[PDB]
């Protein structure tokens, strides 16, 4: 798919992801939800090839619910994000890699600190204080290098990223059909249903 | 670089009546300008009162008819020697030509016979698999100038009622196995003068309760 | 198409099947592929139908001219060289394969020429998709000092051997006899083994069959007067 | 080729065109587009003919197998995704599909699936595959409602292949309509669009660019 | 070298004669005569073979000369002016028309085509 | 084709097969690849048909005003003529030619012009795509100053043998022979070149 | 990709006795996307009747010229252009762009006004005459066309049952291919009078 | 997927009253070279059958094999197998025919055209082809390569159709068919002047010619021929 | 450039047509006028290849101008559309062809009728009721099939374009930043400030 | 590469020129194309120096195994092994191979396996590069039952023919002889054979 952007703040890690699909012509949806919750405290946002993406996403979280069941324990985001990269790394080498590229949003409720990934389908891992992918990171960069500050609080976030999709929805010749929003916190996952 | 295809020429037809069917098709066979045969069956009898035809390159046809053939055998001593039926004959050759999906049988394919309530039944199927039941179809060579002939005097396509005006169609009366006929020998027929591929002679093959028959007809040899 | 020229004692005769097509669809049944270059010198095309008969008639019309010049009548020679420096110049874009033949003041001639622009010099020759079908035949029957007969004979056969055997050649057999001395007779479906039987059924309508909209006379008279 | 199906109060419409065509030449005015999986599902045809019959028959027998394992009718979730997954493993083997998996549950009520050949499975309101999709989208957007009646929905979707039939050239012959309740679908006919287009524009002063 | 007569050599004088062709005209009366008749199912035209010299076979040179199959000429005046008008003609029926309608040109366009080159040989230069 | 020009003691003789393919098909038998550009100057064609005639029409135009203003020209300048015409146009033409001509100062000479327009004077020449396999047999039994008997002979064993293993010559073996005496053509037909 | 059809449609002309029809369809588009339902494809010039069927800017440019040219030829001739000169004219157009031709297939119907007998001509997009006694067909259609003309047709059908024939031919052909249709106009031509009949048809 | 390397040229056939007639030349061509002299290319099965065949020379010497593993495998016991059990036209053909498809549908085909030309245990007439891509017909008349353009309007002009073959002698048809391979000679580059002819008839048996020539050929005519249009010299 | 829609109505002709430029990776205009006047009462716009669409529509403009003050007379839509359809047809067999298609819309004075002309960069021109050239028929002619009738005013052409528009707005992937309306009847042409 | 073999009274004689090229350079002045498969079983080898060095060692070892079982092989035993090494593998190899071999019972033997991997016995074989331009003088030269000296004078001005013409072969002519009498090598240099 298109536009993910993730931003890392002082107590939260928060992604938005476009909510359109396109095949081809005509834009099919315009509310399609490009993320899934691997943990109570992790969730991981995807763009790439059709079809590869949600499969990837999808495999990954059954393996990471698996860990979860097996040890009766929450893996760390550290930990995720490394699983993550590892199938990713054997996948570009494979008959037919996946074409998907992720960020993966978690809080560490050891450390108590939130944690942003950035990975892209060969397996480049980055921590990040915010990431993007595609050419999504080419207009909002700019912006966040200016105003991005570690203290930042989850709504000061919230208002950066609005200036971000604001100068995407200006200079981007496709319509992305707006954004899908999500927070992760200390007390887990939840969508920020008007933006 | 080899070219495991090729093309045969002909052309084939089949037609669905009410309480019979008849699939036909030239009996030339050529490459590119040359022709290797005059008289090479094209349609043939498969048992239990089908029969069927897969026109394109020979060699697929040939190996398709043979296949299929065999599964009629099979399936009389796999299930005490029923009956295959012309439904069951059709999904079957579905899976016979979709086995080869990524390698295909370059042909198009055409089984005539009766249901199982006694009415006139044709088949139609492409290279990979995807089939229908249908009226009438052509396949082949000269298969888009036989069509619209087909449309406009089986179907009675864009043909209206005199007095009308464009009002009333013409109603599409049910045609016997000698209207049947004529309007086959005079599709090839046509077809022969305007297509270099056809020729020689016309073989059909019809089918009825009473079994299979079949007629032949001379063509043009030019 | 199918092409053949054969000479004999007196003359030379040239022949041609009467099948056109696009591809594998036979455009025209009954195709006069027999061309005059002059009234004496005739030539059978075979390749890009338009540019055999372009190239005929632009020589064929210079030919005239030069006869005209000269008082003098036109040579198979001059219509050999005129087409083949043509064809030669244009570098084989200009698809015709011809046989010319005729006769002249010096004698009787058969020449091919190819689309590059090369020439043939033969007693018998064959043209086209059918000319192995053809030059069969030519090779099993021809001899030295054929009659006029015998001439006509053989290469309307060798003609037959393409229509049969060659999905490119059909319907009939036209010819052209040049004699020295005599006017060259051109001999329209000298041959015809390829009439259509008779239909099984009549496809002709009831009036009012067909389902029309408007009516209205079209007008194609000028602009009338008072 | 024109195919779509959407939700709404009194279940599913599913309605497709008939034609098929190899390049200019129509090879049939007849084709049946639309795949009655089972008597509670069914599947549109677009892409390619022989991958969507062969694998939404196939798919049939894997929910009937469900059924009998589980003593359960299969969920249209579960349905679409087992032939997601298949297609998904031929990825790169040039399987070719586009289809609208369409059922009607208890635990899930009147549901539509578009699944597709490069691995994709989508859940929505509105679908429309083919040639001719974009002009049956504009007859859809501009007229759909979640409280059409059974009667306008199944006209709606009529209409709306009817538009695509017109202006694309590669769709036509006749319209097939279906509406898909709890209970199953149910077939309501084939529509010669010849017939139907000077039907429509009389009765509904439409197509005022044509001639009749 | 180069043609360096590029003006007209044919002009109007004051009392508004174009003094060459009146010239030429002299020339063509000075000519054998030559004439023609039109007859209901044909037509006839007939001129005098002036022998120069008994020593000449006359036959060789053609005072009458078809232009076309249905088309023929005769003239008065220079006989090498009307051989290289022959010539031209001749082409002309074919170039700017038989070429272009697989037919030969009917008598009075033919006409035009040759006046329209006597028209030219008045103004070029 | 198999091609060939050899001097010998009273002039020069050329030598050629009659075959002329279009691919495998034998579209001409008896071919006459033996060409006249001047009464006493004549040339060997190989390459394509059509560039060959072109060049040697254009040749013989060439040879026809020379002599018309300055009398018969020597065989050096009847190559040199080929030469200028394959040389300048060499994007755009496929011949090898071999010319060969007779003088009463000179006598026989051969000169080849091989694909690039280049030229050389040899005692004799071989060409064609049947030359390849005569290469050796040529080389040990070419003389010079032979008779024409003997001539006639080493061109007859030569061609024949090239005609044996090269499929795109056959048919007869023409050849012309150029002496003070005038100009001789000669055939032999495979009967009696293939029991040699 | 291939300019003969990028925009669709058919002509086909037929002989019947003392009298000739020409007819076609009314469908202009872009590939897959109907653009123009009123598209006609017959022209004519005096008495003579011209189809062009292939790539519409070249129809629409061809007309044009012909009407050009037919205009001086009556201005010169003081006489309306001939169907056998008038096809000599066409072929001699084309082939004069021999090498960047005109992407269409011309069909010339109409009598002879001193003689009275009935003419037909096609051409390929290069020139070449095809001049059938009994019918021409073109476009994008003209297998179909073959197929329906080579059955419904005989010989010497008066001007009304000529109609039926001709309009059958091209319908039914019409249907069969995507890219054809729309709409259909039918030529009746005598001698001296001309009729012209729009058809009813399927809108797919 | 190869290329041929060695290859033989076209081998034809036909039917007349008795039985069947075959023959190919004795030419294995590597390209335009005229390379090997002494090719036999038509192998005999038994006293029944004779396959000729075209094409690359060194897939037929392994069919030549198979052939010959046929005739050792088909006499394991088995007491009848130079009577009611031995090998017919008909099971060589629809062997060579399955080995011919199977090896194309692998994309590695033996490189060739073949004629199988026999006589039935019961008299009939047996002749069919195959080739490299496994295609097979029958016909009164059969040949592979030129043979195919050249012959087979000379050989149907005898049998032209079925009713024909048994008003054709063994005598006309032999004639038909030495006289197509000297047109063949005339004009195929890529063909000799020695070849085998076979016939197998149903009451004298196999009847194998070797060291057949084409003669009575006409070349004196070519004396005449001049230059290439003008040239009078 | 993208979308251009054409539609004739009872006594104007109405043309809409996009704002956006896009050069590959941004947007750089959103207020671009994709028309020319080319005489007081016919209006032209155009789209295809960057720079030949201005340069061909303005050669037009000229030529049409310099007409009106040589002969003191305003040709008519259908001789303007002849002029520019030849412009075309004789471009399309140069070495490098103009890639432009234009919509003329005019008022006939003579004959008191609107008129719109749809012409290709081949030079195929048809007189429609209504029309556009591109992926904007696709989207728009199924709606215009249905509600366009040729006794409609200018107002309720207005509110059928909307619905086009936002029918585009909706299915296609681009975003082509609105569009400028333009009405041309007998009073002249004038342009629909909100829209 | 020039190499040959040829079938002789007393038995078979070998002959190979001696130059390996990379294009244009000599890599090798002074190759040994001549191999010994078995005692009285030699080959010559042409085409990709790696394929036929590969084939004839796989070739010796199921010769000395063949040995080990059942005794010395015939010739025709080895160009069969030779054979199907070439035929199975025709689609990765680039191999010209002549097998040449002495038996008591069959005497001198040759047969050649060309690119596709057919066979032919025949009474002498020339292959490689150079043999393309000594088919006339070999055809025209050859007898059968010559002599030691006879034929090895033959192969001598055979192989002297192809090294003139052939930029590919050169360096030194070697041949050796299979008789009865047993193994014998032979080496001619460049002033011998160049006058020749
Ligand atoms: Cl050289
Ligand atoms: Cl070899
Ligand atoms: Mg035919
Ligand atoms: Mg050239
Ligand atoms: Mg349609
Ligand atoms: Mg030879
Ligand atoms: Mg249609």
């Amino acid at each position: 798919m298109d536009i993910i952007l993730g931003i890392r703040v002082q107590d939260s890690v928060i992604l938005a992801s476009s909510k359109a699909v396109t095949r081809g012509i005509s834009v099919l949806k315009d509310s399609d939800d490009k993320t899934r919750q691997l943990s109570p405290h992790t969730l991981m946002s995807f763009a790439g090839e059709a079809g590869d993406t949600v499969q990837f996403a999808e495999y990954i979280q059954a393996n990471i619910q698996l860990y979860s069941i097996r040890e009766d324990y929450e893996l760390s985001p550290q930990a995720v994000s490394s699983f993550v990269r590892q199938e990713l790394a054997k996948s570009i080498r494979s008959r037919r890699p996946y074409q998907v590229n992720v960020l993966i949003g978690g809080y560490d409720k050891k450390k108590n600190k939130p944690e942003l990934y950035q990975i892209d389908y060969l397996g480049t891992k980055v921590e990040l204080p915010y990431g993007a992918h595609g050419y999504s990171g080419f207009y909002t960069f700019s912006l966040l290098d200016h105003h991005y500050r570690p203290d930042m609080t989850t709504e000061e976030g919230l208002d950066l990223l609005k200036l971000c999709v604001q100068e995407l929805e200006k200079r981007m010749p496709m319509d992305f059909k707006g954004v899908i929003v999500k927070i992760v916190d200390k007390d887990g996952i939840r969508q920020v249903d008007d933006f | 670089q080899f070219n495991p295809y090729g093309d045969n020429g002909g052309t084939i037809l089949g037609i669905a009546g009410e309480d019979f069917a008849v699939l036909a098709g030239d009996t030339r066979n050529i490459t590119d300008y040359s022709i290797n045969s005059r008289y090479e069956p094209k349609v043939f009898d498969c048992g239990d009162n089908i029969v069927m035809s897969a026109n394109g390159f020979a060699a697929d046809g040939d190996a398709l008819v043979k296949r299929f053939k065999n599964s009629v055998k099979w399936y009389h001593f796999d299930h005490n020697d029923k009956k295959l039926s012309i439904n069951s004959a059709a999904r079957n050759i579905q899976h016979l030509l979709y086995g080869k999906r990524f390698f295909p049988y370059y042909v198009h394919t055409i089984i005539a016979g009766l249901d199982e309530d006694g009415k006139g039944a044709v088949y139609s199927f492409d290279p990979v698999g995807s089939y229908e039941r249908e009226q009438c179809r052509a396949g082949g060579a000269a298969a888009s100038l036989i069509m619209p002939f087909l449309d406009n005097q089986v179907n009675f396509k864009n043909q209206y009622e005199p007095g009308t005006n464009g009002k009333v169609k013409k109603p599409l009366k049910y045609l016997s196995v000698e209207e049947v006929i004529k309007l086959v020998r005079d599709s090839f027929t046509s077809a022969t003068e305007r297509h270099i591929q056809v020729g020689d002679g016309l073989e059909i093959l019809i089918v009825t309760k009473d079994g299979v028959r079949k007629e032949f007809y001379e063509l043009k040899r030019d | 198409t199918t092409i053949v020229g054969v000479k004999f004692n007196n003359g030379v005769v040239i022949a041609a099947d009467t099948r056109s097509t696009q591809g594998p669809i036979v455009a025209d049944k009954n195709c006069a592929k027999l061309h005059r270059i002059s009234p004496k010198i005739w030539c059978a095309g075979a390749g890009t139908a338009a540019d055999t008969e372009a190239v005929t008639q632009l020589i064929g019309s210079n030919i005239e001219l030069h006869s005209l010049y000269t008082s003098r009548e036109p040579r198979v020679v001059s219509a050999l060289q005129m087409l083949k420096q043509h064809l030669f110049k244009y570098q084989g874009h200009i698809g015709a394969y011809l046989i010319v033949a005729g006769v002249d003041p010096t004698g009787s001639h058969l020449f091919s020429i190819h689309a590059n622009g090369s020439t043939d010099v033969g007693y018998y020759l064959s043209l086209g998709s059918g000319s192995l079908a053809a030059m069969a035949v030519l090779e099993s029957h021809w001899k030295q000092d054929l009659t006029k007969e015998e001439a006509i004979k053989l290469a309307s056969d060798a003609i037959q051997a393409g229509i049969w055997n060659d999905l490119g050649s059909g319907s009939n057999v036209d010819v052209c006899v040049m004699e020295i001395g005599k006017d060259a007779e051109y001999l329209r479906n000298y041959l015809t083994p390829n009439v259509r039987e008779e239909k099984q059924k009549s496809y002709k309508f009831p009036r009012g069959t067909t389902a029309v909209l408007k009516e209205s006379i079209v007008n194609i008279c000028d602009i009338q007067e008072e | 080729t024109t195919t779509l199906a959407f939700r709404f109060q009194g279940g599913i419409i599913v309605a497709v065109d008939s034609r098929a065509t190899a390049g200019n030449w129509v090879a049939s005015q007849t084709v049946k587009k639309v795949i009655e999986i089972n008597p509670f599902l069914l599947g549109t045809m677009a892409g390619g003919a022989a991958d969507c019959q062969f694998w939404e028959t196939w798919l049939g027998s894997q929910c009937r197998l469900h059924e009998l394992r589980e003593k359960e009718r299969i969920s249209v979730a579960a349905a679409s995704k087992i032939l997601s997954n298949l297609v998904y493993q031929y990825k790169g083997a040039g399987l070719s599909m586009g289809t609208m998996i369409c059922g009607y549950t208890r635990k899930e009520g009147p549901t539509i699936y578009y699944v597709d050949s490069d691995g994709t499975r989508l859940k929505g309101d509105i679908f429309c595959v083919g040639s001719g999709q974009t002009f049956a989208y504009g007859v859809l957007d501009s007229n759909y409602k979640w409280d059409l009646s059974v009667e306008d929905a199944l006209y709606l979707g009529k209409r709306s292949i009817l538009a695509a039939a017109h202006r694309d050239a590669y769709s036509g012959g006749s319209v097939n309509l279906y509406h898909v309740t709890e209970d199953g679908w149910i077939y309501h006919g084939n529509h010669d669009v010849g017939e139907l287009f000077w039907k429509v524009k009389e009765e509904e002063g439409s197509f005022n660019n044509v001639i009749g | 070298m180069t043609d360096r007569y590029s003006f007209s050599l044919t002009t109007f004088s004051p009392s508004g004669k174009l003094g060459q062709i009146d010239y030429a005209l002299t020339a063509v009366k000075q000519g054998v005569t030559s004439l023609g008749i039109k007859a209901t199912n044909g037509v006839v035209i007939a001129t005098e073979k002036k022998s120069s010299s008994p020593l000449a076979m006359s036959e060789t040179l053609s005072k009458v000369s078809l232009l076309t199959p249905d088309i023929g000429a005769v003239y008065s005046g220079m006989g090498p002016d009307y051989r290289v008008l022959v010539d031209k003609s001749r082409k002309v029926a074919h170039t700017s028309y038989k070429r272009i309608y697989g037919e030969y040109p009917p008598t009075k366009l033919l006409v035009s085509e040759v006046a329209k080159i006597m028209q030219e040989a008045t103004q070029s230069g | 084709t198999s091609i060939m020009a050899v001097t010998f003691k009273d002039g020069v003789i050329l030598g050629a097969d009659s075959r002329t393919t279009t691919g495998a098909y034998i579209a001409n038998r008896v071919t006459d690849k033996l060409t006249r550009v001047h009464d006493k100057i004549w040339c060997c064609r190989s390459g394509s048909a059509a560039d060959t005639q072109a060049i040697a029409d254009i040749v013989q135009y060439h040879l026809e005003l020379y002599t018309s203003q300055y009398g018969t020209p020597s065989t050096e300048t009847a190559a040199s003529v080929f030469k200028e015409l394959c040389y300048e146009n060499k994007d755009n033409l496929t011949a090898g030619i071999i010319v060969a001509g007779y003088d009463d100062k000179n006598k026989g000479e051969v000169y080849t012009i091989p694909l690039g327009g280049s030229v050389h004077k040899l005692p004799y020449a071989i060409a064609g795509s049947g030359s390849t396999f005569i290469y050796g047999y040529c080389d040990k039994n070419f003389r010079e100053n032979m008779s024409k008997e003997e001539t006639v002979d080493f061109i007859k064993h030569s061609l024949s043998q090239a005609i044996k293993w090269d499929g795109s010559s056959g048919g007869v073996i023409r050849m012309v022979v150029l002496t003070a005496a005038g100009v001789e053509r000669l055939i032999f037909y495979p009967d009696e070149y293939e029991q040699l | 990709s291939d300019p003969s059809s990028i925009n669709g449609g058919i002509v086909v002309a037929m002989t019947g006795k003392d009298c000739v029809a020409i007819a076609c369809d009314l469908r202009l588009g872009s590939q897959s996307l109907g653009v123009s339902n009123k598209f006609e494809k017959i022209f004519h010039y005096g008495h003579v009747f011209l189809g062009i069927t292939g790539l519409a800017t070249d129809v629409t440019t061809l007309n044009e010229m012909f009407r050009y040219k037919t205009n001086l030829y009556k201005l010169k001739e003081e006489r309306a252009i001939e169907p056998e000169t008038f096809t000599q004219l066409v072929s001699s157009s084309l082939y004069e762009r021999r090498f960047g031709p005109y992407f269409v297939g011309p069909v010339v119907a109409g009598i002879n006004s001193k003689s009275g007998k009935p003419f037909i001509a096609g051409f390929d997009l290069i020139g070449c005459i095809d001049e059938a006694k009994d019918f021409i067909v073109s476009g994008t259609a003209s297998d179909q066309l073959f197929g329906m003309c080579e059955s419904l047709y005989e010989p010497n059908l008066e001007p009304e049952d000529l109609f039926e024939t001709i309009s059958q031919a091209l319908l039914n052909a019409a249907d069969r291919d995507a890219l054809s249709g729309w709409g259909a106009v039918v030529y009746i031509i005598k001698k001296d009078e001309v009729v012209k009949r729009y058809l009813k048809m399927r809108q797919d | 997927t190869q290329q041929p390397i060695v290859t033989g040229t076209s081998v034809i056939s036909m039917k007349y009253d008795n039985g069947v007639i075959i023959a190919a030349d004795n030419l294995g061509s590597y390209g335009s070279l005229l390379r090997f002299n002494g090719v036999e290319r038509l192998i005999p099965v038994g006293d029944n059958t004779v396959v000729g065949i075209s094409g690359d020379i060194s897939d037929m010497q392994h069919i030549e094999r198979l052939l010959k593993d046929l005739v050792t495998e088909n006499a394991y016991d088995n007491p009848l197998a130079d009577a009611e059990e031995a090998l017919e036209p008909s099971y060589i053909f629809e062997y060579l025919a399955t080995v011919m498809y199977q090896r194309r549908s692998k994309m590695n085909p033996l490189w060739n055209a073949i004629i199988v030309a026999g006589v039935q245990s019961n008299g009939d007439q047996f002749l069919r082809y195959v080739n490299l891509l496994g295609v097979t017909y029958s016909s009164p008349t059969l040949a592979t390569g030129f043979g195919a353009h050249m012959a087979n309007p000379l050989l149907r002009k005898v049998v032209d159709r079925e009713s024909d073959i048994p008003k054709t002698t063994v005598q006309v048809a032999e004639e038909a068919i030495v006289n197509a391979m000297r047109v063949l000679y005339y004009r195929d580059a890529r063909s000799s002047r020695n070849f085998s002819l076979a016939i197998i008839d149903k009451n004298t048996g196999l009847t194998f010619k070797k060291n057949l020539q084409v003669e009575n050929m006409k070349w004196d005519f070519a004396k005449d021929i001049k230059g290439y249009g003008t040239q009078k010299i």
